[PDB]
């Protein structure tokens, strides 16, 4: 994460990022909204910030620094960078709506008002079809990375020092490999908690009540599809096994 | 120090969320409780052990029968969680969660957590309850589903008061350190 977001997200809530004398003009009701959306905003940073730790930190220093077989970084890291691309490209749309949304002088006082529309977008036409992909076909290999991982781990010696030496940072504490396979594939069942906690809070504005319903559904549409689309691949099974199952 | 993992299963609202925020912070949140939790690495030492336990919820994945088993592998400890305030979160244990973790966990130690104990005595609770013909969890009730389903051992805990929240983790270290 760059310095910028990390300190306009240090806070552990919205109420505690806005200046106390902005915080004393809403009521009560915007301020629980306020902190919903402030937390899918802060997780998203964090997800964005681990899939930066698979491509950069992992990914990149083993095909700088380690001699593995073709294929094999590939699948440690089931598409990493399209993963990538489609929450940066959401967390830059997120962050831009806190940043139209700022207090003129200031760089902490906002409120958004407007999520629901952001929503419906990211979770419907081509932006949702590639989400749903990427998903569909990061889940299914999920099983075959951890698998992976854990042969290079206890065969290769350069591959333990190598993962060791990176991983020794205190940050890196919750970031192993199998962790972030794991935080990502976790990361789309978090969405609809968050979003039905923000509409709990957000029917002050029909409009946006209405808005935030259209994408908790288009969420759980997306949920579905992926679940359904997901069968575990396995190095070695033979067609026999798949047909018979 | 060696690295345990441990995942919480249960029904939506039994409490697992919070009582995950809960002991990774030692403190019940002052000002915003999260709505979900990421993960997190405790640095324990059990009985003169010293372990680093990966925490994770399996939270929002309930209706995803293919999403939620990928939470599963290499897991050492299970924490099965039912509400105190709800026995309908306790019928699910016994033919929904308990077959499911025996599955994809075979021979991982499970300990049964009855969570919200706060509100066994609680008015509200209890008035609620009564309208359903129902009453909050007793005690014995809880050790009879945990001897059922072959837990490892029964334990209740209060995520609000902080009441038996560490017990319930050191022993959940104990349980992942066994052979
Ligand atoms: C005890 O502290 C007083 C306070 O102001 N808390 C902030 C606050 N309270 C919330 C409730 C629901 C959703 C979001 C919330 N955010
Ligand atoms: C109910 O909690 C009991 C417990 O032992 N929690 C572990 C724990 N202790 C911490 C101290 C500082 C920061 C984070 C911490 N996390």
């Amino acid at each position: 994460s760059m310095e910028m977001d990390e300190k306009d997200f240090a806070a552990d809530s919205w109420s505690l990022a806005v200046d106390s004398s902005f915080l004393q003009q809403h009521k009560k009701e915007v301020m629980k909204q306020q902190d919903v959306i402030y937390e899918l905003i802060q997780t998203e940073l964090h997800h964005v910030r681990t899939l930066k730790i698979m491509t950069r930190l992992f990914r990149t220093g083993m095909l700088e620094e380690l001699h593995l077989e073709p294929g094999v970084v590939q699948g440690l890291f089931p598409c990493v960078d399209e993963l990538s691309d489609i929450h940066t490209r959401f967390l830059s749309q997120l962050l831009e709506r806190r940043r139209q949304a700022l207090c003129p002088g200031s760089t902490r006082n906002f409120v958004i008002h407007r999520l629901g529309d952001l929503l419906i977008s990211q979770f419907s036409g081509p932006s949702a079809e590639q989400m749903c992909k990427t998903y569909s076909e990061f889940c299914s290999r999920h099983s075959k990375a951890l698998k992976l991982y854990k042969e290079l781990y206890a065969r290769d010696k350069r591959f333990q020092q190598f993962i060791r030496k990176v991983t020794r940072p205190a940050v890196l504490k919750r970031h192993g490999v199998q962790e972030c396979i794991l935080l990502v594939t976790q990361r789309i069942t978090k969405y609809p908690l968050l979003i039905s906690r923000i509409l709990q809070h957000s029917h002050g504005i029909e409009e946006e009540r209405q808005d935030l319903t259209t994408a908790l559904g288009l969420v759980k549409e997306l949920l579905s599809n992926v679940d359904e689309g997901i069968y575990q691949l396995e190095k070695g099974a033979r067609l026999q096994e798949i047909y018979n199952r | 120090a060696i690295r345990k993992k441990l995942v919480i299963v249960g029904d939506g609202a039994c409490g697992k969320t919070c009582l995950l925020i809960v002991f990774s912070k030692d403190q019940f949140p002052e000002v915003y409780v999260p709505t979900v939790f990421e993960n997190y690495v405790a640095d324990i030492e059990v009985d003169g052990k010293q372990v680093e336990l990966a925490l994770w919820d399996t939270a929002g994945q309930e209706d995803y029968d293919r999403l939620r088993p990928l939470s599963y592998p290499d897991t050492d400890v299970i924490l099965m969680c039912f509400s105190i305030d709800s026995p309908d979160s306790l019928e699910n244990i016994p033919e929904k969660w308990t077959p499911e973790v025996k599955h994809f966990c075979p021979n991982v130690p499970i300990i049964l957590v009855g969570n919200k104990k706060d509100l066994r005595n609680d008015e509200h609770t209890r008035r609620e309850l009564a309208k359903m013909k129902q009453e909050p969890v007793k005690p014995e009730e809880g050790r009879d589903m945990a001897n059922r389903i072959g837990a490892f051992g029964y334990m209740e805990c209060s995520a609000k008061t902080k009441d038996g929240v560490r017990e319930v983790f050191e022993m959940a270290t104990r349980a992942a350190l066994q052979a």
